[PDB]
């Protein structure tokens, strides 16, 4: 089962699920949809910001001479780090070229974007890919939380007969379980 | 490949099927993938020498080998469509294979191979009887397809939608206002094929697409649609108004339908997902620069679906 777990900075959802995943021995790939990285900073209306062509790694060295205390206070070198040992560099959903059996967004908004994206490509074969959204909040402990749920979910969908025929039953049932709403949709290669 | 220089295709191609032949799980497969390689592009003439070895894969207990044979009988055909006459029977049975991913996976087949043998059909000067009798194969295997919009099985259904999309296309005629994706510049189409053409006749396919797209807009009112099937078949909707303008009617209709008829059955955040694609696929058409004529209607649906002004404006000329 192929996956790709999107975010919208490809710093802190799409690369706990990330870890996950691949530790449990799933085939993914992560992403974020958005214009630029985001990064917490000095305060809520303060954050900091790069390209997406920009390292983990100099954004740790920037964060570190920045101010030392407040990005371990906050455990931002520790997540660049942990980013680092995955992948050199946080990518574009709209720049990748590969193949997945399921998607799954961490909010709305990226839902949104994937979504947007992948209908305006020609489809070429009209494989149906499933795409999901489940709303996880942008800090640590939510995405942690919201890695495993999504970790929960491949599994149960790697035990069933016929993804397609089952997926929509799997999701209710986890509505049901978590209060939490998960939108559902098919894009076409 | 060490001494490849030295090798014939045709030995090299002998060695890797009985490679193949030894080998007792999916790694076959890249195998299977070397020979493809070889016959249709290296060497076709090779093509129908070897083609049983191929097909005879078409039992083995994998899936993904039977999926990889069907690849196989897609490219095979699209290098020499002629093979059709042996092929026809070996795709319809594999449509009816009891693994539901096999048969969708064919009917993804079917939908590049009908184009390609009704292709054949029009260019040909004279048609034999053998060759007639596989048109009416495809054409009958086109039906059964058409029927799997009303499988039990969710995922043979959204399969059955996109070949019924691609059929309706290939039947109805290029005009000046149709969107024509690049990779399908030369696809045929309805305008294309001679009104007196000796055998193919032209009215009726006009009838069958016709009859295909009411089978669609009949299928989208089915009282327990599924999520998936319904957003499948709002999108093929959005592409049949974009690349046949003629169906912009129908499409906007059937839009109009839905948003005022929202099947019951689906759950709170597939109603969601349903009214997000909706709007999509309005903007869409929206866009398009034949939308003129339906752009009061359209403004009207975006706005109940609750679509900013400015937003609206954005999508215009």
């Amino acid at each position: 089962l192929r996956v790709a777990v999107v975010s919208s900075s490809n710093q802190n959802r799409s690369m706990e699920a990330h870890n996950i995943l691949s530790k449990r021995g799933f085939s993914v790939r992560s992403f974020g949809t958005g214009t630029h990285v985001k990064l917490p900073g000095p305060a809520p209306d303060k954050p900091n910001v790069y390209d997406f062509k920009t390292t983990y790694d100099q954004m740790y060295n920037d964060l570190l001479r920045k101010d030392k205390e407040l990005y371990t206070q906050n455990g931002i070198l520790h997540m660049l780090d942990r980013n680092k040992r995955i992948k050199p560099r946080p990518e574009r959903f709209q720049n990748c070229k590969d193949l997945f059996d399921l998607i799954l967004t961490c909010e709305e908004r990226v839902y949104d974007q994937v979504v947007e994206d992948l209908n305006s490509r020609e489809q070429e074969t009209c494989q149906p890919v499933h795409v999901v959204n489940v709303d996880i909040q942008d800090n640590h402990e939510e995405a942690t939380l919201g890695a495993f749920l999504i970790c929960e979910l491949c599994q149960c969908i790697q035990h069933t007969e016929d993804m397609e025929n089952e997926i929509d039953e799997l999701l209710q049932e986890f509505e049901e379980k978590s209060g939490r709403t998960f939108l559902h949709t098919v894009c076409f290669y | 490949v060490p001494r490849g220089s030295h090798m014939t295709t045709s030995e090299r191609v002998v060695d890797l099927l009985n490679q193949a032949a030894l080998i007792t799980n999916d790694s076959k497969i890249t195998v299977l993938k070397q020979v493809q390689e070889l016959i249709i592009n290296k060497d076709p003439t090779l093509l129908d020498n070897f083609l049983d070895e191929i097909i005879a894969f078409q039992a083995d207990k994998s899936i993904e080998v039977r999926k990889f044979v069907i690849g196989f009988i897609e490219e095979a055909c699209k290098r020499d469509i002629e093979l059709l006459l042996k092929l026809i029977a070996n795709l319809n049975m594999l449509l009816r294979d009891e693994n539901v991913n096999v048969v969708k996976k064919a009917i993804l087949t079917m939908t590049q191979l009908y184009k390609v043998a009704l292709q054949w059909m029009v260019k040909s000067r004279v048609i034999s009887e053998l060759q007639e009798a596989c048109w009416d194969m495809v054409s009958a295997m086109a039906g059964d397809i058409i029927l799997l919009l009303d499988s039990d099985n969710d995922g043979i259904r959204t399969h059955a939608i996109k070949f019924v999309e691609g059929l309706i296309v290939t039947l109805s005629p290029r005009m000046a206002d149709s969107e024509i994706p690049r990779r399908q510049e030369h696809d045929i189409s309805l305008d294309r094929i001679p009104r007196d053409h000796p055998y193919i006749q032209y009215n009726v396919l006009w009838e069958e697409g016709k009859a295909a797209l009411e089978q669609l807009l009949k299928f989208m009112v089915h009282p327990a649609i599924s999520s998936i099937n319904l957003t499948t078949a709002l999108g093929s909707l959005a592409n049949i108004a974009r690349q046949r303008p003629m169906f912009m009617s129908e499409v906007i209709q059937a839009y109009e339908t839905l948003h005022a008829n929202l099947p019951p059955t689906l759950a709170k955040s597939q109603v969601s997902s349903v009214r997000k694609n909706l709007k999509l696929h309005l903007l869409s058409v929206l866009k398009h620069p034949a939308s003129l004529e339906f752009q009061a209607q359209i403004t009207t649906l975006l706005v109940d679906l609750g679509t900013p002004q400015a937003e609206i404006a954005r999508n215009m000329p």
